[PDB]
């Protein structure tokens, strides 16, 4: 009679590796790197995201003509952007610190647009003349719908004075613009005065833009340019302008009202009527593992990422071929 | 390898033994059979558990990069949080490959380890009733069937 | 007769973790995480620290009114301000290149002030007019001390035409300003020009500072601003200022005498009376031990720090209930 | 674990024998006792103290993060200088964990190597003049009053 | 009659560590840090670097007198500088971002210089007068050779009005300057219009540059300062310039011939007529090793650095002494 | 000194063998000799030669930090940049200092192990034919000459 110690085998063909040697062949493993995704852009937790589609974050805050889409959005989850969006500036120009705009917009998860400057309350000047072939709508001439080309009146422009005080309890993105015009004719037909400047100032703000007259390469049509600016404008302080021409007015701004964690993401995704916990550029991940290789950045309850093919432990012994 | 036991003084493992990962098989006038060890067998699985939620576990949390926006003339900045974050995942990358390795090449050991263990549980629990034959198998010098086999197994052979 | 081997236990509580089990009880072990602290700011290396209190770096170097106390400091070891502190600008405004200044302050250790345009040499200006109720003394409108407010005198601003030399052998921070007006009426009022600049130039310096004229909110009562600049001036080079009005002009500077390792921290603590060799905002440290999980930015002798609860190490053996 | 002595073949530890780490217990007719083997204790003391001095010495040393003043249009770099730090804490903080796990689960095999090492020293040392018992203790075959015991330990019992 | 077994012995010399012991003599080892270099600078894969010498990126690029050696350089592997070139901007002054445009000729291996507006050319200003003793050429006045220092022709300096448009298929480096002076006698006398200014525009390029009259420190003799700025210009865009004067003008531009991986190396090492797979600041590496101490920045097939003395594995076993 | 082998009840190396890491020692009527154990020898070599060249590949590939020029008043970002290399390199030299020392304690041990096991080769398989001398010889009962010698290295001296 015998009896003998002894140890399991299966008919496992899964190799790992190990200091000493590799593909060593176990009878069982468990493998902790990820690399699945549904390979859509879905909510996050249950909710939307902001995903522009063919406008720039720049195209959609100013109100390029072609974004009308995006006209009152609401609450998001987190920004999506094509690598270049074909909707940006339509008239050609800057906009100065965007990056750190668009930085700031990353944490935010909801606007509300608010009226601060109506269209009809400029009696002095002309409010519905600045319009550009570079900035169409249906065949026809437009611009930026959340600002305002302003124009002499009756060959004069007198000096703006205008101001709005931040009575709301959230703070508010306000923006701005300068035109920069091709030659001094253009200046005299559209502000008459040739000198000209625009002041702006709030508890912290203190900015004189002067135009800058001059020929250079025609984009879309326009030897012109269109320079924006913005400031975040505190509960209780005021934000005060001042111009005797080439003065882009406001006349929405945007009031801060829900703040959370997202941040702007390029990719080339549509939206997949779907939803989901964890998110990258390729593709969203549901899963229970804790590592993957699919992208480098990502947003949401995301198993953390390495740039390697395959990673697995033994769980099991040697197998006996 | 480092305890002998896994592919060494036992040549092979037991495709028929299926209940467990260590174990027995014996033979008497009754018949042969296998058996798995339950204890044996329950003490690796909570060990490489174990092992494996705290690789899991104890990743709270690596880097989480979320992106940046840099414009035409701050590459060098732009080199600069490129280059960060090369550093970093690949300093993640050569973490988790050798982890990998170096916790395969024990969890091996491991295993060999018991097996081992497992030998000199029942060697000794036998004492002198039994001739080792060197390959991992004790033979009786007295008989033993089914009630004296599992009574090996529940450690209460010879009990005093 | 019998002798056997074995190996000892004791009474010991202590357990540790290890990769295939938790809570293993051991007959000692070794704490390596330290996570004490005196909770106090002291003198590093038995020299006291610049605690700036309720003044700002900014309010310290141009001579906010409040700031008194340290008109002339000793040599110091490292600096100390509050998170908010409230003495900064007294009259509104802002200083350029702030954080690039604090950041050098980080890596000096003392400072001596010499004057070096003295305040009574304005022979054809006024000096002494230049006070604002937005930086009170004693209930009395005052200005900061290190920089000087000029004024017209007898309705005539005349071009002002001024150099210092560093004959010294140390660099020297040199600090000067200008002043933005909240309309022309003030300009005039101020300093007779209207359009008025202000030129400054070293071996590397060359600026024209322009003020900038405009209505904004009033903080501490003033829709003007001050806008503050500095540079280092090299051994053998001079600066030479000009300007027809809104020069907020030196007259002290700073010598930089001791250089050394330190930087800037913000802490709520007062001083300790105390001597130590580490320090955190929180507390300084006082141990042998090699690593800790108190505050991440830190100076001195300091034992690495980590974010975890507990590290500690098996010495001993299992220990048998 | 690994190495089957401690809590294995020998099933628990001395209260008793408070001088050293490893050692012996001896009873014969003058008496019985505890007492400690002076090198194989100091040869462990010497390793663990060696052990926990290299992770301590070797980090010469970790990341040094001084502070830095970033303004609200700077918030982009801020964020790097931000996420930099979160990394780099964050790698030593696995490091630091994994590292004490590993080493603390090496040191109590090296302790239970120990025990079986000086186990097989006064195997080998005795021959055939005693029997193992399979718990840790040789019974004498002759008397071993304490000089002889004492020589055991000494390791100049039967010198040859 | 005896069988035993046993290990190698033999008499190395070679100790290593381990965790729980130091300096443990074994009969083998593995040396895998590297710490040797050849110590002098070689052609990346067998074609030369760009070594500088004693000119700057800037004074090579300007065109300063000194660094006539690369008037028409060929392509290169890498571009070496030392740590304070004596040829930089002879005539005082600043080059705006210059560290990004040394950036971004970190990863070009080719100019090719094209003439873009002939200095002939300039019908209505003198353009052969522009020199200065702070520019010497063999004991002779001279200035940076690739662009133009205009001066006024018969008392007047009409405004000018030009451009290029870059025809070619690849991307053109473009530098021009503005010219700062020390007083209005010295801006009549060079441009004779009190109040002049320089405007650039590509597509994206909107500026206009106003010089600066002021006294400062005298550097080579100058008080006034010469300020260069550069732009990229597009394949099918264009250059506008307009200036009344302060204009230094561009004559060569730079087409990017050949782009690829290199980097701006401080080092104070010639040529060595030799050539090499690896290098550093101090030397270049031929080995086979897998790690080094060298020195920490690095171009090349490279084996990884780190900061330490002695890396090396046991491979054998314990020597018996 | 895990495993008890070398420098344990195997007191010393041999010079006289240079062939091979572990091997043979014989003595007979025809004489004495050294002799190494091919296959113990060869297996440790590739498991040594694939542990370096582990350490060694999976470096794909660390940190490549390329410099970055930042100027007079961007000392921030300057200083930023320095840290970030202080923090990454100072993290490899901790990885690559503490992996070489607890391998160079593996590979020792893997080699006492190594040794062990070559001794247990042999126990088994002369079984009850010699003597354990614990001092790593057996002493034979019966004639061994250069055939029988040869055949215990073979692994067929009594293939059954
Ligand atoms: C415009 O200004 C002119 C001055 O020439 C004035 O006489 C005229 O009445 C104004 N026109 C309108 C339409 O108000
Ligand atoms: C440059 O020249 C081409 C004609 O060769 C023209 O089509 C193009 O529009 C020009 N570019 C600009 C910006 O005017
Ligand atoms: C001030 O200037 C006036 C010119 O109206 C001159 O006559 C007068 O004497 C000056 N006043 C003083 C106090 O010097
Ligand atoms: C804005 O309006 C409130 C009155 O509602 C006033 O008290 C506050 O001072 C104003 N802010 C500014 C900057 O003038
Ligand atoms: C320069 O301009 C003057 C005007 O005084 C003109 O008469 C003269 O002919 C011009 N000189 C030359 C050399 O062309
Ligand atoms: C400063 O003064 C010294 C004379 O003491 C002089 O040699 C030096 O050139 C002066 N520096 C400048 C920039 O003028
Ligand atoms: C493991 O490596 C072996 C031999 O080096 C190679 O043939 C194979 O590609 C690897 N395993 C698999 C499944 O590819
Ligand atoms: C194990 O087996 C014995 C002998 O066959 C049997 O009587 C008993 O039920 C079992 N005892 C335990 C503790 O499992
Ligand atoms: C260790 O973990 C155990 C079981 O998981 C838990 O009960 C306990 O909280 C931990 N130890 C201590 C002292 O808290
Ligand atoms: C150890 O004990 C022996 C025998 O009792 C005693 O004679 C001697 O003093 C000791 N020898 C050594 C080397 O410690
Ligand atoms: C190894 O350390 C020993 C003792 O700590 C010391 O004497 C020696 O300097 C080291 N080895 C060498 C070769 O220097
Ligand atoms: C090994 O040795 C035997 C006995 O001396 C000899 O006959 C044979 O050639 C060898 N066999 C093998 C398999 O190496």
């Amino acid at each position: 009679d015998q009896i003998c110690i002894g140890y399991h085998a299966n008919n496992s063909t899964e190799q790992v590796d190990t200091i000493m040697e590799k593909n060593v062949t176990v009878t069982h493993a468990q493998d902790i790197l990820e690399k699945t995704h549904n390979g859509k852009l879905c909510d996050l937790d249950g909710v939307k995201p902001l995903i522009l589609r063919d406008c720039s974050v720049a195209g959609w805050l100013l109100g390029n003509p072609m974004c009308d889409e995006f006209i009152n959005v609401p609450e998001w989850s987190y920004i999506v952007e094509k690598a270049n969006p074909v909707n940006d500036l339509c008239y050609p120009g800057d906009f100065n610190d965007y990056e750190e705009l668009k930085h700031l917009l990353s944490r935010i998860n909801h606007f509300e647009k608010i009226q601060i400057i109506p269209k009809s309350s400029w009696s002095s000047h002309e409010a519905s003349l600045g319009v550009s072939s570079a900035c169409p709508y249906q065949r026809k001439s437009s611009f930026f719908r959340n600002v305002v080309w302003l124009i002499k009146k009756n060959s004069t422009y007198p000096t703006i004075k205008r101001s709005y005080n931040n009575t709301n309890q959230e703070d508010l993105l306000v923006l701005w613009g300068i035109h920069h015009p091709k030659d001094a004719a253009e200046q005299t037909k559209l502000y008459q005065n040739p000198t000209t400047y625009i002041s702006v100032g709030t508890s912290t703000l203190n900015q004189r833009l002067v135009p800058r007259i001059a020929t250079r390469s025609k984009v879309n049509g326009q030897s012109g340019r269109m320079e924006f600016f913005w400031t975040i404008l505190k509960p209780n302080d005021a934000i005060n302008f001042e111009s005797n021409g080439n003065f882009i007015a406001p006349e929405y701004a945007y009031k801060i009202v829900k703040k959370g964690d997202s941040t702007i993401m390029k990719s080339e995704l549509e939206y997949g009527n779907c939803n989901t916990k964890c998110q990258t550029p390729m593709g969203a991940i549901n899963s229970s593992m804790p590592f993957h290789n699919i992208h480098p950045l990502t947003i949401g309850e995301c198993p953390k990422y390495v740039k390697s093919n395959r990673l697995v432990l033994a769980t099991g012994l040697r197998n006996s071929p | 390898g480092l305890f002998g036991a896994i592919a060494g003084f036992i040549e092979g493992g037991w495709q028929g033994m299926v209940d467990g990962w260590y174990g027995y098989h014996h033979s008497n006038e009754q018949g042969s059979g296998y058996a798995a060890d339950k204890e044996s067998t329950q003490k690796a699985i909570d060990g490489v558990t174990n092992k494996v939620n705290s690789i899991i576990d104890k990743m709270n949390t690596q880097f989480e990069a979320v992106g940046r926006e840099f414009n035409n003339l701050e590459r060098r900045i732009e080199n600069l949080n490129k280059k960060m974050e090369d550093g970093f995942l690949d300093v993640w990358t050569y973490n988790a490959e050798l982890l990998v390795l170096m916790e395969n090449e024990r969890t091996l050991d491991f295993h060999d380890s018991n097996v081992k263990n497992l030998y000199d549980k029942v060697r000794l629990q036998l004492r002198d009733n039994a001739k080792e034959l060197g390959n991992g198998c004790f033979e009786f010098y007295h008989k033993c069937d089914n009630e004296c086999m599992e009574s090996v197994r529940n450690g209460t052979y010879d009990y005093s």
